């Protein structure tokens, strides 16, 4: 499967848990196929058939959108961090 | 007043900075930075999970962001090639020039050497730098020499509200150094930023103090003024304290 | 802003005072408390002739003098008994109500008991007082209960720029006390002012200060700010110190 | 005669000297006398047939308002102080 690392301030969404399983081979059957088992949190991350401006998505710590964004190759034992831009101190 | 520091096309106005990472309420960190007459918006990401700080995308549909400089911090960072790959998260992500470059380890104090080193690197790949160090006349030149923007030195540890420890280190370091000098740690009063000012600041910024006033409006407000008498204090050339 | 002292009629809203014994030129003076925001004129008598202060009769053609509160002082006086000699004769000649009551010898620092008899001799006239004190509590509770109307305390030693010596005495005192409390002596800066404004001081009384900065008028309106900003602090009751 | 005590900052008037000399039985004979050696004094301690308001008058430390003003009674052997309101600190 595909370990989705799911940040604190999101963890809402997700049951509190900091981490979820699933499949996929797009970025976007990955988030589909989380927001099935988690509702809400595809809203946080995608915005008119787009990544959210400020939202990060990561494979095994590659940046998506220098490699498709939504269309981006996930494979099986990937890791899919989701990294949203944040205030600062 | 006048810009004390211009990097690009960008102005620097406000003599206060406000650090947010620390509110959990929209409306009053879009209140604060209107208290405080703030003009910079700070931003980072948080790959470890440190804090729980407020999302852009809730903090846009609330505040003017585009009424702000929007600068970068890697102050959640904990590792020098941490706070490098933040940088880059940063500059790649939303377009950030400008970068708050904070090199720490797990004693939340900066790291003189390696800010350096993170400097030369990210300085290299043409990014504006305003660093955190602690009050070293070498560390200074060296990072004035490489083409930093302005420098922030610490008065005192972070979140102690003890003001400025070595007052003569900050006054010797701000004669010596041609670029602006932003006084930063541990301020926590008006008192301290008028005392910042009148050691030749350009500039100050704060954060646990807001949070942590009984009033963060109020002390925003206080520390606004308190930067402006400061300065003009400054300007004035005070009299010589008689001592023994 | 709302007054910090009312005498009869009189409302005193400036929280700078501002003392003008040590100009020669009258265009500065006016020029100093336009700058301070100062709304009190400070009159007296030199009977030894201890300095060459300015003629009231020179000030009034150049000032508008009606728009100020006159006090009176008898700090040029070196006894008691001169004091209050020198404060019947402004009573008299210029029907002076208030007093800023001064008693010291010849090292130029308030006598507390000498301050304490003249005062009940004062009251029992109904002369209404503010008078100068070194930070002691049994002194500053006497003055009260004999109805003055605010104390002022001594910071450090006149003109010696030192800012505030014991802030945790004057802290103490002002939370003792009722009446305002203005912090006088040896302010050498604004960032004093935010200092004395964060221990509770309704106000602060500046002079060798505006007399010897480089630009008299820059830190007069440096103080004025300063003692706004200082106020706001306070009442946004500022974070603790984290020391040992 | 009646010796006259002037304050530093009239002393410019009187040659720079702290004491004159003078003969008169009022306050006003004694001005007038003084007056007469130094010329522009007078103007500083009178106006429109008046002490200036700012300006006191003492004769062996008794403030002549109480006691006649301009006519107030001068013998041989007095002290005479001319003591004017000025700026406080």
């Amino acid at each position: 499967a595909v370990t989705v690392s799911i940040p604190t301030i999101l963890r809402t969404h997700t049951g509190g848990e900091k981490s979820v399983e699933a499949k996929g081979a797009t970025v976007l059957e990955i988030i589909d196929d989380v927001e099935s088992r988690h509702a809400g949190i595809k809203a946080r991350l995608v915005k008119e058939e787009k990544l959210h401006r400020f939202i990060n998505v990561y494979v095994n710590d590659e940046d998506v959108r220098f490699s498709g964004g939504l269309e981006a190759e996930v494979k099986d034992g990937d890791t899919l961090t989701i990294l949203p831009a944040v205030a600062g101190g | 007043d006048e810009p004390w520091l211009k990097i690009g096309a960008r102005e620097f106005r406000s003599r206060i900075l406000v650090g947010i990472e620390q509110y959990d309420s929209v409306p009053l960190v879009r209140d604060v930075l209107n208290a405080a007459g703030a003009d910079v918006f700070i931003t980072t990401v948080d790959p470890d999970n440190r804090r729980s700080s407020l999302l852009l995308m809730d903090l846009a549909d609330e505040l003017p962001l585009d009424d702000f400089t929007w600068i970068g911090t890697t102050s959640f960072a904990r590792t020098k090639e941490s706070a490098l790959r933040s940088a880059r998260i940063l500059r790649d992500s939303l377009g950030i020039e400008i970068l708050k470059l904070d090199v720490r380890g797990d004693d939340n104090t900066p790291d003189n050497a390696g800010t350096v080193e993170a400097a030369r690197e990210l300085r290299a790949e043409g990014m504006e730098l305003l660093p955190f160090i602690l009050p070293d006349l070498a560390t200074a030149r060296a990072l004035e020499e490489a083409g930093c923007a302005a420098l922030r030195v610490m008065a005192s540890p972070v979140a102690s509200g003890r003001g400025i420890a070595n007052p003569a280190a900050i006054r010797e370091l701000i004669e010596q150094i041609g670029i602006p000098v932003v006084v930063e740690g541990g301020i926590g009063s008006a008192r301290h930023v008028a005392e910042a000012m009148e050691l030749g600041a350009s500039a100050t910024l704060v954060n646990t103090a807001l949070v942590r006033a009984e009033s963060p409006l109020l002390m925003a407000a206080a520390m606004r003024q308190a930067a402006l008498a400061g300065l003009l204090s400054y300007e004035s050339g005070p009299m010589p304290e008689v001592a023994a």
